[PDB]
Parts: structure tokens; sequence; C-alpha cells
RNA sequence: UUAGCUAGUAGGUGGGGUAACGGCUCACCUAGGCGACGAUCCCUAGCUGGUCUGAGAGGAUGACCAGCCACACUGGAACU
RNA sequence: GGCGUAAAGCGCACGCAGGCGGUUUGUUAAGUCAGAUGUGAAAUCCCCGGGCUCAACCUGGGAACUGCAUCUGAUACUGGCAAGCUUGAGUCUCGUAGAGGGGGGUAGAAUUCCAGGUGUAGCGGUGAAAUGCGUAGAGAUCUGGAGGAAUACCGGUGGCGAAGGCGGCCCCCUGGACGAAGACUGACGCUCAGGUGCGAAAGCGUGGGGAGCAAACAGGAUUAGAUACCCUGGUAGUCCACGCCGUAAACGAUGUCGACUUGGAGGUUGUGCCCUUGAGGCGUGGCUUCCGGAGCUAACGCGUUAAGUCGACCGCCUGGGGA
């Protein structure tokens, strides 16, 4: 009615014409978050790796911290804000995956 | 209902032994009385009496050995459900020959040791352990 | 148990 | 089942005197009258299946106390079942 | 997870029939007969004295021995 | 051998056939029992032997073959017949309690809708918001009217009904249960395969009815997605008549009936007697819960309402999955 429905299965192999193979994926609805710290959240992104380093203190939530030089450029606009907010809500989900305990 | 009487007489009997009770009344019948007197002449019960003639009462005396229970156990063989019957050579014993069957012949009920002397065979009434 | 039910049918064997 | 009138003279009807009350031939008469008096009621009231319960408990009451009579005496038998109105 | 089956079918008369009784057969007459104590239908199987197992009661089975029935490529028929 | 929870008691009731049956006497001798005759081929097995140098094997006699038939006996029990008897099961009267069922009225709150009045910026909803609603005056309050369904408190391991179940009040029709005093019939009884009827709710057919609640579905949040949760709405349905469907964790997870076996705390319902010397004292039946001895059970627990000891009959189970 207003969903998906995921059919085929994980990953069947094929050959371009030209070279190179393709490797079809399932229909997946997961987020798997628990390999690193959110040190590595920070390097996830390409254009927040240019302003780190700008902020005020030398760690920082950039969320309700004062002073934060990525919080200045998405106010500035040259970030937008749909990033932005969907950022710290990776952080807030971390705050939500993290209950129980998970371990490799 | 009150279809095997003979066996209401052993429940009546084996509770009044078992929980101390020193007599007990019951009604009474022909054959009830013809059993009864059997067991005062093998010494498992001490005493009948009969009350009562439009309503017949019997009684039982019980019997003890130190408080304990004279007859330990008696089970009802024969029933109206399944009728048990054995000819004059296959009269069982009780206990390998302590306990004693009680059989009803044409020449009244006896024990399964008074039916040797008798040479029958018929009803087994109750196995007097 | 009753030995008048085992007239109308005996025990099965399997 | 009836008011005292109706109980006293059907009674009195049937039996020998005022006190041939427990009889079987009493018995019949009793349930007879009954469930004539039942006719108007279930046809009306087909919905009332906890009364028609009372009302099937008094046929195979009737219908044991008519097979006593009919296994000792048929001629105390053959007289009830025309007098009533019975066999169908 | 087979409930109705059956018209020579059930019975009677007479004729016929076989070594012997008999719907065994024929004409007629009657409408019964069978059956929840398994009729009928389907599937399987020679049976028994026995053997084997088991304390016994039971259970499984029917080779060799013996008794009986049936069969002799398939089906049908009669003679002697 | 089991069926409260390991597999298993039909959801319940009526009832034919079948099975079974109180007590006293007579008769029959059917069943059973006693004895006898005939028979149960031989072989096999068993007992004592013999023989092949032994054993296996062969073989003499006996036992056994628990069978069937007939005759002569005995009559305690069972069956049949006959006459009964009353404690079983029934009948009458006087009563009492009850949400037992069916039918027909009626009441007042509350909900929603509508009419009118006063009155103003939010109402509503949630963890927090939003959809939604409201300046055409919502919401709230008051007056009046309509419709629908259910009956607060009473009300409680309280009552009734075979069970599912059954609750405002009142009338009409009607069912059973129980108690007291006697009278009366005289085993008229128990049980149940098929058969028969009842049977929560959902759903189905026809025609009505329509508040509130509420599958599907609409909308907003939630979320990775929300299909669900949460919220705002909302059809079928829930209501009635007329049928059909006959399934539930239809459970006390205990089929019915009867007989006995130490007992308490109570509840409900009667009845009998008693300085009525208080709604009390003493008994005594019907219904019902919690404890608990002996006993039973695998334990849990049951334990005078048994799952204790017994009888009468019926249903059902045979490793799990397939199913
Ligand atoms: N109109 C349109 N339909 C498209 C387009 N691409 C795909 N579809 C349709 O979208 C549907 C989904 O395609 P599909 O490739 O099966 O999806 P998927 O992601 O592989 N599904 P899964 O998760 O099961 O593997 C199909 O019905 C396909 O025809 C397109 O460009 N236009
Ligand atoms: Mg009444
Ligand atoms: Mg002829
Ligand atoms: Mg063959
Ligand atoms: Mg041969
Ligand atoms: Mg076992
Ligand atoms: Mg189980
Ligand atoms: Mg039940
Ligand atoms: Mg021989
Ligand atoms: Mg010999
Ligand atoms: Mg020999
Ligand atoms: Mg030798
Ligand atoms: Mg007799
Ligand atoms: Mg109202
Ligand atoms: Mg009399
Ligand atoms: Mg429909
Ligand atoms: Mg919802
Ligand atoms: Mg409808
Ligand atoms: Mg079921
Ligand atoms: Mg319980
Ligand atoms: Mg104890
Ligand atoms: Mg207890
Ligand atoms: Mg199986
Ligand atoms: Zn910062």
């Amino acid at each position: 009615s207003g969903l998906g429905q995921h059919t085929t299965t994980a990953a069947r192999l094929y050959h371009f014409p030209h070279g190179g193979d393709v490797i079809d994926s399932p229909g997946v609805r997961e987020f798997g978050l628990w390999h690193l710290e959110p040190e590595q959240i920070t390097q996830g992104f390409v254009e927040f790796h240019d302003y780190l380093g700008l902020c005020k203190y030398r760690d920082c939530k950039h969320d309700t911290d004062p002073g934060c030089a990525i919080r200045e450029a998405v106010e500035e606009g040259k970030i937008a804000e749909t990033r932005f907010e969907n950022y710290h809500r990776i952080l807030e989900s971390m705050a939500q995956v993290k209950t129980r305990k998970n371990f490799s | 209902s009150m279809q095997d009487p003979i066996a209401d007489m052993l429940t009546r009997i084996r509770n009044g032994q078992a929980a101390n009770k020193a007599a007990v009344t019951m009604p009474s019948s022909k054959l009830k009385v013809a059993i009864a007197n059997v067991l005062k002449e093998e010494g498992f019960i001490e005493d009948f009496k009969v009350e009562g003639d439009t309503k017949p009462e019997l009684e039982l005396t019980l019997k003890y050995f130190q408080g304990k229970a004279v007859v330990e156990s008696i089970q009802r063989v024969s029933r109206p459900g399944l009728r048990i019957y054995k000819r004059k050579d296959e009269l069982p014993k009780v206990m390998a020959g302590l306990g004693i069957a009680v059989v009803s012949t044409s020449k009244g009920v006896m024990t399964d040791r008074a039916a040797r002397q008798a040479g029958l065979g018929g009803e087994i009434i109750c196995y007097v352990a | 148990a009753t030995v008048n039910q085992l007239v109308r049918k005996p025990r099965a064997r399997k | 089942s009836l008011s005292t009138e109706a109980t006293a003279k059907i009674v009195s009807e049937f039996g020998r005197d005022a006190n041939d009350t427990g009889s079987t031939e009493v018995q019949v008469a009793l349930l007879t009258a009954q469930i004539n008096h039942l006719q108007g009621h279930f046809a009306e009231h087909k919905k009332d299946h906890h009364s028609r319960r009372g009302l099937l408990r008094m046929v195979s009451q009737r219908r044991k106390l008519l097979d006593y009579l009919k296994r000792k005496d048929v001629a105390r038998y053959t007289q009830l079942i025309e007098r009533l109105g019975l066999r169908r």
C-alpha cells in the first residue's frame, strides 16, 4: 500500500559486458553502529573533515556546547541543516542502541 | 448404587478396622449373615448381632492385636460386572494358604480349606487376607 | 479399564 | 403444577380413596394434565428452552411410568391409555 | 473413510430331478428374507493337529510329518 | 496400565437398544458346581523305561490334550417365574429462598445529537506534540427535546441454572432445587454407543435499528521503515426479529451415580426444642469456601464436596513431529 517488499535474496553474481562484476543487495533496513567510538562518526562525513579543530574546546558534543564552529558553518549556510539535524540523530541513536549491551 | 452390597460390606469393614473404630453397623441381609458367621468362626471378627425386622441392621464387633489391624486387607474377587467361578481343584489360596477364600457352594458358605473335604466348587466371594 | 468396554472393542494392537 | 382444586380432584377421580395418591396411575394423570396445560405456552414461547427442559423431563418421566404398568398388568394399562387419550 | 442387502431371493403347493433330503429345477401362490450379536462390499489368507516364543495367561506362524479341502496352461461342458 | 497439571473425561443434558441391580419366601435347575459315560486320530511335548558303543535320534506304556456332547445329582449365589416387603427411587400437602427462562411495560443518571440563553480564545489530546475542532461563538454552564444501549451503590470464593451462562424496578406465563409433618405406590432403578436438543463470542442469510465503542480504512505523531503501539475520526459489527453456523483455556484443565472413613474456621439456607428471660442457648438437614490428620499421589497438592478405600456403567489415550 505504501511500503516496499524485499523479494530478491542476498547476492547473485554476474559480469559486465566490459569488465567487473555486480553484487545485488537485500532489502535492508538495519543500522549497525557497534563498530567504533563516536570520534569515528566525525570522520564519517566529507565536508566535516575541513571544519574540525575550529571550535572553542578541544572536545565538543557540538549540540549543547557554546561556540561550536561546525554549528556556525550550518548557520552560515555552507552546510545544509538537514545534514546537521540528522547528524545529532545519529548521536542520539547511539544513546538508544547501546542500552542493553553488544560486543563481537 | 448399592448393586454390590457385599462390596459395600467389605468397604465398611476395611474402614473401621483401619480407623480404630470399636464397632460398626450396616443393613443386614441373608447373604451378609452367611459371610460374617464364617469370619467369626475363623478368628477374624468377634461377634455379630441383628437388630430390626422391617429394617434389618447387622452389627460387627471389630478385633485388634495391640491396636493393630487384624484384617490387614480384603479383596472382592467376583463382582456383578464379571462373575468368577472355579472348580473343586481350581480353588485359589490366599497368601499361599495363610489367608482363606470365602466360597459359597450348595452346601453353604465355607472356606477353600473346608471345601477340600466337601469336594465342590462355585463362586469366590472375597480373599480374606 | 472396564471389562464390559472391551466386549465391544478389544485392545488395539499396534 | 396446578392449583389445589385441580390436584385433589384428579386424585379422587382415578384413586380408590383420598389416600390413593402415590400410585402409578395417579402419577401419570398428574403429568398428562400438565403437558396438556403447557400446549399453548410453548407455542408462543418457543425461545424458552429452559422451561422446555422441565417439559421434556415430565415427558420422559411419564414414559417410564407407562412402561411399569405395561410390564406388570396390561388390564389397567389399556384402561388408562384411552381414558387420557394416549398411544397416538 | 462399507449400512442397508436380496426376485429363484424367503416360504408354500404340485410337477421334474439326483444314490439320498432340499429353489436342486420349473409353473403358480405369498412378501417376505438377511442385518449393528457386522448383513453386504473391499482387501488379504489354504486350514488344523502343531511348531517357536513366554513363569503362566497370551503372542507370532502353518516348511519337513500327519488329517482334510481346493487346484493340474486359461475357461466351459459332458461321457465312461 | 492410565486420563487435576506428563498423551488422554466428549461443552452439557435427555434417552432407546446393551450392561447392571435393594430386601423376604417359594419354584425352575438356565448359568455355575459334583459324578459318570462317549469323544478329544496318530505323531509332537511331559513321566518312567528300552535300544542304536554314546548323544542326537528311534520307540513301549502312562500322563496330558485344561475341549465338546449327554445323563444323574446338589440349590448357597446369579438368571427365569410367583407372591411380597420398604431403607432405594417416586407422589400429595404446608412452606421458604433465588440475577432460572420467555413475553410486555416503565424509571432515572450518563453519553451523543438538536433547539434556546448567558458567555470568550482556546478547547481537545499526549511522555512531549500534532492531526482534528472553535470568533458562523467552540469548549464550559443552564433550560427544553429526541434517539440508542447498559443497569452505579446494593454486591459479597454471595445466590440460581445441566452447562455456556444469568443483575434497574413492576406485572403476566412457566421451570427446577430444598426443608418440616405424615399419608401413599412398591425396585417403578442406575447408566449410556448411535439418535435427540441446548450451547460464550466472532462470522453468514433476510429485513429493520444506530448513541457510544470499534476490524478494514482515513489522518497525525512515533520510527530505519509504523503496517502495530499512541492520538483524532470512522464502516462492517455490537441492538431487534427471523434462520443458519455448533466451534473456545466451553476449566473445578477432575464423566455420571451410590456407600463408608478424625476433624476445625466460616458463609448461605431452613427446621426442632428452650429461665421467648436480646437479633440469643441447644441440636439438626440443603448449598459453599479456606485450612488440615490418617491415607493416597511423581511432586504440586487432594484430603467427608477426594485426587482415600470400593462398586455400577460410559467416553478417551499409546513417543515427539508429520497431524
Ligand atoms: N515506473 C517505473 N517503475 C520502475 C522503474 N524501475 C523499476 N520499476 C519497478 O519497480 C518495481 C521494483 O523493482 P525491483 O527491481 O524488483 O526492486 P528491488 O529493489 O529489486 N526489490 P528487492 O528489494 O526485492 O530486491 C518493479 O515492479 C519495477 O518494474 C522505473 O524507472 N520506472
Ligand atoms: Mg414452584
Ligand atoms: Mg417341491
Ligand atoms: Mg494367495
Ligand atoms: Mg500333505
Ligand atoms: Mg504407564
Ligand atoms: Mg497434557
Ligand atoms: Mg465439562
Ligand atoms: Mg495322538
Ligand atoms: Mg501314543
Ligand atoms: Mg513320543
Ligand atoms: Mg546311554
Ligand atoms: Mg432370586
Ligand atoms: Mg443522558
Ligand atoms: Mg402396601
Ligand atoms: Mg456477510
Ligand atoms: Mg489505533
Ligand atoms: Mg448482521
Ligand atoms: Mg475443542
Ligand atoms: Mg484451579
Ligand atoms: Mg499430615
Ligand atoms: Mg486440604
Ligand atoms: Mg502418532
Ligand atoms: Zn563544536
